[PDB]
RNA sequence: UGGUUCGUGGAGCCAUGGGGGAAUCUGGGCGGACCACCGCCUAAGGCUAAGUACUCCGGGUGACCGAUAGCGCACCAGUAC
RNA sequence: GAGCUAGCCCUGGCCAGGGUGAAGCUGGGGUGAGACCCAGUGGAGGCCCGAACCGGUGGGGGAUGCAAACCCCUCGGAUGA
RNA sequence: GAAUGCCGGCAUGAGUAACGAUAAAGAGGGUGAGAAUCCCUCUCGCCGUAAGCCCAAGGGUUCCUACGCAAUGGUCGUCAGCGUAGGGUUAGGCGGGACCUAAGGUGAAGCCGAAAGGCGUAGCCGAAGGGCAGCCGGUUAAUAUUCCGGCCCUUCCCGCAGGUGCGAUGGGGGGACGCUCUAGGCUAGGGGGACCGGAGCCAUGGACGAGCCCGGCCAGAAGCGCAGGGUGGGAGGUAGGCAAAUCCGCCUCCCAACAAGCUCUGCGUGGUGGGGAAGCCCGGGUGACAACCCCCCGAAGCCAGGGAGCCAAGAAAAGCCUCUAAGCACAACCUGCGGGAACCCGUACCGCAAACCGACACAGGUGGGCGGGUGCAAGAGCACUCAGGCGCGCGGGAGAACCCUCGCCAAGGAACUCUGCAAGUUGGCCCCGUAACUUCGGGAGAAGGGGUGCUCCCUGGGGUGAUGAGCCCCGGGGAGCCGCAGUGAACAGGCUCUGGCGACUGUUUACCAAAAACACAGCUCUCUGCGAACUCGUAAGAGGAGGUAUAGGGAGCGACGCUUGCCCGGUGCCGGAAGGUCAAGGGGAGGGGUGCAAGCCCCGAACCGAAGCCCCGGUGAACGGCGGCCGUAACUAUAACGGUCCUAAGGUAGCGAAAUUCCUUGUCGGGUAAGUUCCGACCUGCACGAAAAGCGUAACGACCGGAGCGCUGUCUCGGCGAGGGACCCGGUGAAAUUGAACUGGCCGUGAAGAUGCGGCCUACCCGUGGCAGGACGAAAAGACCCCGUGGAGCUUUACUGCAGCC
RNA sequence: CGAUGUCGGCUCGUCGCAUCCUGGGGCUGAAGAAGGUCCCAAGGGUUGGGCUGUUCGCCCAUUAAAGCGGCACGCGAGCUG
RNA sequence: UGGGAGAGGGUGGUGGAAUUCCCGGAGUAGCGGUGAAAUGCGCAGAUACCGGGAGGAACGCCGAUGGCGAAGGCAGCCAC
RNA sequence: CCGAGGGUAGGGCCCGUGACUGGGGCGAAGUCGUAACAAGGUAGCUGUACCGGAAGGUGCGGCUGGAU
């Protein structure tokens, strides 16, 4: 049947992508601890 | 007036439809339409502020002159008159000898091909705008400004008319569409007629399928549904309301009056509505 | 109404959201309602080091661990998944 | 977190084939004029049968499955909410 | 040593289940240390509206070649989507950007919010919508509308020529639109040919034939031809299109109005460039100087912005044309010609799947286009087949029970069972024929029948063409042949009678409920006069609605028909400038503290003083409610009738052992040999009842009752047969569970159901196929039930607060 | 209660005897035939149907008879629901 | 052809009396109702009187034993 | 070929009959009221509508077959 991921490269960056996180503080915090935790990327990778 | 079907269909039994006879022109202006944008009752949050709307037929918006006034002195043409969607009205198009186009909310008895004007000095003749204070009491009416120069607000769906009962100081006393009494400015514009289409309300939509069309979503009673939902949730099987009767948000919906006690508007209203 | 040990208490003091609203030393605040005497202090402008806090970083030292312990990671770990 | 799902908004796409034969118009009859009748024409409809497509009625299988909802036979809608 | 402990490791089950669709295999040759599995050939089978081919998303080298086989591949492996290495994706025209606007997002101005932030007209961003220039063929191991060949085209810059009042983010035109049906003419695509071209063929009884088999095109600028789309021409006035305007708009006058002319597309032809089969050789050569023609069928595609009818009345903006403002008319724009210039990103490969989403090379899920032919009435249905693609990554045997899927059956025919569950029957088309009842549409495919193949003869109308031949589509008639049987195969309703419920088509518990539940047209109540009510927000702001009482919100009822009675005492709501109570505040009788005192400070009665409540009314399609006991008629029985008590008023019509009836299988009738169900009736209605509607109701229903016909393996009552498993051999090889085990019956005993204790009895050791009575067998710290001063959802006239409103 | 699956039906039995039938008896208000009652006896047998989920029961047609009860109201790692 | 009477019909308009309600004024102890009462209405200001406003229905006098129409039936006034 | 008739299916008309149900007629001395005949104690009658144990009442319109 249909399941749940439903993969959209244009959906990935406009929902989690990295100017996403920029535009609110919840984003904001999100890369500040994830660079806190020294992350190796700190937001999903799509391919463009 | 009222065109009725054969019942060869179970929903063709009882739909019936307008007659349609008063159009002449089944395409709009050009310059005088726009887009207008379906809200499907959601908010500029996003949000359902009005339940049960969407999904009907697109439209587009046609400008209509609720102003009349702009052109005080200039008679037009009745050119055409035409379907709305987006009213119960019928529109009429006007030529002004300006050259000017423009839509009025179409009266009824009037014919394309008449000259309608506006102003002080215009006859009591069907289509003719005037201030209210130079209209002769008794006078049938429509398209009545609330405060001048703000825009026609009153009478205007199909059918509805106001009457001008008499004077008293700068302001005339009207009777509305819903039997109340109310004094309007004398300086408020008017049009003299009642708003055509009176068998609008005779239409029986027939099935389902026609209140989807108008974008009218199902209705879904508070008895229907579940306590967290409506003061009418639940029961064991059906339920009488076993309160008084209440809406979603829990204020009671048999007679609890509503209108705003310290209104300044209170003033202007001589007496309530009819039945 | 907030702060104070003070939860309306005899409830002052400090602060202020609303209403009323002065005076310039013979002016004004305070000493736990208030009143008198005796006293303390000069509101409605500002700045001010040091002694205090903490350890991302660098050292030194352990009746601290010794690879299931010690940091999640002694190893290409915030990785693989 | 609405890439699942629910609703709405914008913009696109899809629905083999067959059956029934509304209003209307035409012609004839009829009448004072009519209503009305008959025939042809027409092609309406949350109309009928049935693929795709959308479903999931009944039974059987499956039950450490091919599958954390599947398979087979049977069945509903299929120009429309 | 125990924590259903944590982490790791290793056992048991066990050489056991399984190895992932029952579309299927066999042989020969080859490669290699090794072969059912890799390569090659022949044979067979499977898909073919796909299981074939293009495109998009997603994936991200998986593509091509070489060399490999440890692991990955459910077996094997010499092979691979694996490992190592090398190679491969080429654009002004294809798609996206350097263009446009959609919802939406953002956001100068501006508004709001303790902070963070929220809004917000213009603008800007935003596409699979608009707009915009490339078609055929060739080439590579791997890319091609991209390289190459031929023939075409666009935009920018500059120049020359000619023309013109040039000029814009401003005005106007246009762009610009629905659903259903659909004309004309074409193309795509297909069928046939006695014609054109073609390597060969004559088998096995016949055929050298009008024989068999293969093929008979594609693209193409201008011009021309056919079919269509768009399109009035001139002048005068002008006050409207937020400046101007010769454009547009309006009015008047002339000329032309199914045309023509002008303009734009489609198709055809077209210089020219291509392509070119079976067969036979070794992807290639040949075939070949290949031929490249006539006839017919013909789109859902094209001309197209075509036409008609209809109601629910069907985006925007740029490109583009035109109009003029500054400005400028040595310019600038338009047309034509010429040269010059033309950037970034994607392009491999899979793509209904082994490469995407499902942990797997997973029977599941995934949008667009093409999708051949013959027959069955049509068709994308069904059967077979082209092109192309596969035989599903364990096999070899056997021929047990039992299981699944499938075939048939004597006599009977629902006797089965909760139930005809399941499976039969029926089955398409044509013709005949078709009831109650009805809202006149229907019920209706009601029911029930008859026809159906092939041959020969005669015959009618239609499209094409031309009016004929031929081709093709519809028939009518006559005489025959064959079989058990002619929609001979596949696909394709069993029917009727009568109840309940719901009008109806729809909707729903993704993944145990599709229903009588929800919705639904329609009905009534009530609120709302517009800065509406209402809803979301602290707000600003939004929705309501660019609507205005024939409108909008809330509530109940649920097509339609006939109807909807009485009670306003209680609660709710509506009304009531009096009266009562009423907080802050006003007032200040009169006390109190302190001070030598003026004074400072504290408390305080009357009296005025809102909404709310009290109080007087109204109000049921507002919350709701609608009696008891006793007596009475010339047989008996029963009470039309009377008495009295109580209530706010005492249940009207209609219906009733009912989706409601406890007693209960009430009683009587019907149906049956027999009827706790069913239908019809009666009424002592435990405990119907009139918009939580009452009683009916044609039509409708994968709803739930009862009955009949038909027909059956459901059954009496079972039997045989088919395949796929089970079984045996070779290959790979799990699972939960498991204190340890050397683990029998009975009668007892024991925490009350003992392999384990007592007594007796039975019993050589170990397995394999089987069946399920026990191991209080496994699974899940029982959902029931209780307990905990555990928790959560929900309610209200429980308590106390809060928003909101007054 | 860190689970002993609960009605009835089907299948499959097996047991007890307070015996429904068949066999053997005594008493009889047993003439005969056919019954009533008690004693002995568990080897075998003990039907098919209508209604209801039903156990039970009632009815129809038969019969030598249409027995009662136990086995976790015998039997869901055997089926049904 | 020339005339005549008539509430004959239909359409559209339009006048006053009165009743009822609402507003205002002035004013107070009851009104209304019957055979007699009572319900009801009224100090929350009724009835009676004046002013204004809203609405519907029927046409007083003329009217007669009259006129018109096929019958049912048709009555303020104006026009077609 | 036709064909008596037999068989299958579906209609129409008439007759008998049916739990129960609806009124009707008739029946020496039942119960309840008193609607009509006098103005019958509310003039009666009438078509229709609603209602009520019952005769009846009432609303609208009509007739005199109505008394003074
Ligand atoms: C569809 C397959 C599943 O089985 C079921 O759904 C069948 C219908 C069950 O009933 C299962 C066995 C449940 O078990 C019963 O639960 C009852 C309250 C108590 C029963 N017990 C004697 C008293 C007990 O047997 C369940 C609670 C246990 C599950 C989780 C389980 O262990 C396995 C479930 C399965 C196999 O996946
Ligand atoms: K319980
Ligand atoms: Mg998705
Ligand atoms: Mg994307
Ligand atoms: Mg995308
Ligand atoms: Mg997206
Ligand atoms: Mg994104
Ligand atoms: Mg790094
Ligand atoms: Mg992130
Ligand atoms: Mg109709
Ligand atoms: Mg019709
Ligand atoms: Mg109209
Ligand atoms: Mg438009
Ligand atoms: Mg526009
Ligand atoms: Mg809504
Ligand atoms: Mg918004
Ligand atoms: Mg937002
Ligand atoms: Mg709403
Ligand atoms: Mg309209
Ligand atoms: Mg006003
Ligand atoms: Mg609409
Ligand atoms: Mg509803
Ligand atoms: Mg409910
Ligand atoms: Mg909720
Ligand atoms: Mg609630
Ligand atoms: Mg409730
Ligand atoms: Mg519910
Ligand atoms: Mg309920
Ligand atoms: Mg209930
Ligand atoms: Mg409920
Ligand atoms: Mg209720
Ligand atoms: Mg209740
Ligand atoms: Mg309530
Ligand atoms: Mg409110
Ligand atoms: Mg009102
Ligand atoms: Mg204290
Ligand atoms: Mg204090
Ligand atoms: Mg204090
Ligand atoms: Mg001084
Ligand atoms: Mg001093
Ligand atoms: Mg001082
Ligand atoms: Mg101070
Ligand atoms: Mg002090
Ligand atoms: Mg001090
Ligand atoms: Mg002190
Ligand atoms: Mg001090
Ligand atoms: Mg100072
Ligand atoms: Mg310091
Ligand atoms: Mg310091
Ligand atoms: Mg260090
Ligand atoms: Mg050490
Ligand atoms: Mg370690
Ligand atoms: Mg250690
Ligand atoms: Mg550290
Ligand atoms: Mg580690
Ligand atoms: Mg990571
Ligand atoms: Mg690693
Ligand atoms: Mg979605
Ligand atoms: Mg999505
Ligand atoms: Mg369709
Ligand atoms: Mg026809
Ligand atoms: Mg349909
Ligand atoms: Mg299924
Ligand atoms: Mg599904
Ligand atoms: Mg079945
Ligand atoms: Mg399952
Ligand atoms: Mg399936
Ligand atoms: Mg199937
Ligand atoms: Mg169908
Ligand atoms: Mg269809
Ligand atoms: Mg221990
Ligand atoms: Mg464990
Ligand atoms: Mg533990
Ligand atoms: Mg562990
Ligand atoms: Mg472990
Ligand atoms: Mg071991
Ligand atoms: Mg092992
Ligand atoms: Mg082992
Ligand atoms: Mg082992
Ligand atoms: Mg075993
Ligand atoms: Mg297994
Ligand atoms: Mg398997
Ligand atoms: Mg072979
Ligand atoms: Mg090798
Ligand atoms: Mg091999
Ligand atoms: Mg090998
Ligand atoms: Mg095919
Ligand atoms: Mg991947
Ligand atoms: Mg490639
Ligand atoms: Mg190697
Ligand atoms: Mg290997
Ligand atoms: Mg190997
Ligand atoms: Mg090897
Ligand atoms: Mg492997
Ligand atoms: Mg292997
Ligand atoms: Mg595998
Ligand atoms: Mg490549
Ligand atoms: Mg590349
Ligand atoms: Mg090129
Ligand atoms: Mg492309
Ligand atoms: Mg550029
Ligand atoms: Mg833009
Ligand atoms: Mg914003
Ligand atoms: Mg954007
Ligand atoms: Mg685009
Ligand atoms: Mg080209
Ligand atoms: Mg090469
Ligand atoms: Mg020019
Ligand atoms: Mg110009
Ligand atoms: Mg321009
Ligand atoms: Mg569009
Ligand atoms: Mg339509
Ligand atoms: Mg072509
Ligand atoms: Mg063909
Ligand atoms: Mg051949
Ligand atoms: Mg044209
Ligand atoms: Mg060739
Ligand atoms: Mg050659
Ligand atoms: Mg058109
Ligand atoms: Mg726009
Ligand atoms: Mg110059
Ligand atoms: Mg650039
Ligand atoms: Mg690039
Ligand atoms: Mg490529
Ligand atoms: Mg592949
Ligand atoms: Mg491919
Ligand atoms: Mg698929
Ligand atoms: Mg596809
Ligand atoms: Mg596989
Ligand atoms: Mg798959
Ligand atoms: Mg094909
Ligand atoms: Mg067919
Ligand atoms: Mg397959
Ligand atoms: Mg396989
Ligand atoms: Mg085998
Ligand atoms: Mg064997
Ligand atoms: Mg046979
Ligand atoms: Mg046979
Ligand atoms: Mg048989
Ligand atoms: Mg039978
Ligand atoms: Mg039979
Ligand atoms: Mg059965
Ligand atoms: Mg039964
Ligand atoms: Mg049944
Ligand atoms: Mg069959
Ligand atoms: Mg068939
Ligand atoms: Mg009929
Ligand atoms: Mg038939
Ligand atoms: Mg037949
Ligand atoms: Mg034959
Ligand atoms: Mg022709
Ligand atoms: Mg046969
Ligand atoms: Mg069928
Ligand atoms: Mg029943
Ligand atoms: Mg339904
Ligand atoms: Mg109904
Ligand atoms: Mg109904
Ligand atoms: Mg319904
Ligand atoms: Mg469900
Ligand atoms: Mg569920
Ligand atoms: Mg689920
Ligand atoms: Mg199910
Ligand atoms: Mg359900
Ligand atoms: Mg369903
Ligand atoms: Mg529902
Ligand atoms: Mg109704
Ligand atoms: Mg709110
Ligand atoms: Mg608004
Ligand atoms: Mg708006
Ligand atoms: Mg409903
Ligand atoms: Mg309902
Ligand atoms: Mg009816
Ligand atoms: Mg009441
Ligand atoms: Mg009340
Ligand atoms: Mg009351
Ligand atoms: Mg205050
Ligand atoms: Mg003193
Ligand atoms: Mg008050
Ligand atoms: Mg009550
Ligand atoms: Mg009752
Ligand atoms: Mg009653
Ligand atoms: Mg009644
Ligand atoms: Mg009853
Ligand atoms: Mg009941
Ligand atoms: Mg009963
Ligand atoms: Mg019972
Ligand atoms: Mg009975
Ligand atoms: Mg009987
Ligand atoms: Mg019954
Ligand atoms: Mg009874
Ligand atoms: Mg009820
Ligand atoms: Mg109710
Ligand atoms: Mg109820
Ligand atoms: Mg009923
Ligand atoms: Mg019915
Ligand atoms: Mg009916
Ligand atoms: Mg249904
Ligand atoms: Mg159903
Ligand atoms: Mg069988
Ligand atoms: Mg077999
Ligand atoms: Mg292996
Ligand atoms: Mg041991
Ligand atoms: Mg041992
Ligand atoms: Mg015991
Ligand atoms: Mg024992
Ligand atoms: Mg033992
Ligand atoms: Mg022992
Ligand atoms: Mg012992
Ligand atoms: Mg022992
Ligand atoms: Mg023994
Ligand atoms: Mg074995
Ligand atoms: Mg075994
Ligand atoms: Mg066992
Ligand atoms: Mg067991
Ligand atoms: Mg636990
Ligand atoms: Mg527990
Ligand atoms: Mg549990
Ligand atoms: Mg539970
Ligand atoms: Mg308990
Ligand atoms: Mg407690
Ligand atoms: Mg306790
Ligand atoms: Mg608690
Ligand atoms: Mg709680
Ligand atoms: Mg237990
Ligand atoms: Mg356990
Ligand atoms: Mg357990
Ligand atoms: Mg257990
Ligand atoms: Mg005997
Ligand atoms: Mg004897
Ligand atoms: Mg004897
Ligand atoms: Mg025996
Ligand atoms: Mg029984
Ligand atoms: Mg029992
Ligand atoms: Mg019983
Ligand atoms: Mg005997
Ligand atoms: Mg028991
Ligand atoms: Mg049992
Ligand atoms: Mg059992
Ligand atoms: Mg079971
Ligand atoms: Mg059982
Ligand atoms: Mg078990
Ligand atoms: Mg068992
Ligand atoms: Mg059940
Ligand atoms: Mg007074
Ligand atoms: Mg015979
Ligand atoms: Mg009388
Ligand atoms: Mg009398
Ligand atoms: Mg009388
Ligand atoms: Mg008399
Ligand atoms: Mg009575
Ligand atoms: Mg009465
Ligand atoms: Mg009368
Ligand atoms: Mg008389």
């Amino acid at each position: 049947m249909k399941r749940t991921w439903q993969p959209n490269r244009r959906k990935r960056a406009k929902t989690h992508g990295f100017r996403a996180r920029m535009r609110t503080p919840g984003g904001r915090k999100v890369l500040k601890r994830r660079r806190q935790k020294g992350r190796w990327r700190l937001t999903p990778a799509v391919r463009k | 007036a009222v065109k009725k079907f054969k019942p060869y269909t179970p929903s063709r039994r009882f739909m019936t439809v307008a007659d349609f006879s008063e159009i002449t022109k089944t395409e709009p202006e050009k310059s005088l339409v726009k887009p207008l944008k379906k809200t499907g009752g959601r908010n500029n949050q996003g949000r359902i502020t009005v339940r049960f709307r969407g999904g009907g037929h697109k439209r587009l918006y046609r400008i209509i002159d609720f102003k009349r006034w702009d052109k005080v002195g200039i008679p037009a043409k009745v050119a055409a008159i035409e379907y709305d969607p987006n009213r119960s009205a019928r529109i009429a198009l006007l030529h002004y000898v300006d050259g000017e186009k423009r839509y009025i909310i179409a009266p009824d008895g009037l014919q394309v091909g008449q000259q309608v004007v506006a102003g002080p000095d215009a006859p009591i003749q069907v289509g003719n705008a005037l201030p209210l204070r130079f209209i002769p009491v008794g006078t049938v009416v429509h398209a009545v400004e609330l405060e001048p120069k703000k825009g026609a607000k009153l009478a205007r769906a199909a059918g509805t008319s106001a009457q001008i009962q008499g004077r008293e100081g700068d302001y005339v006393i009207l009777r509305l569409p819903s039997g109340e009494l109310r004094k309007v400015h004398g300086e408020c514009y008017a049009t003299v007629g009642a708003v055509g289409n009176a068998d609008h309300k005779n239409i029986v939509l027939g099935k389902a399928g026609r209140s989807r069309w108008l974008g009218r979503r199902p209705h879904v009673r508070g008895a229907a549904m579940n306590p967290v939902d409506h003061p009418h949730g639940g029961g064991e099987g059906r339920a009488p309301r076993g309160r008084p009767p209440a809406s979603p948000w829990g204020w009671q919906t048999k007679g609890l009056k509503t209108r705003k006690r310290r209104k300044p508007s209170s003033r202007f209203i001589i007496a309530r509505r009819k039945k």
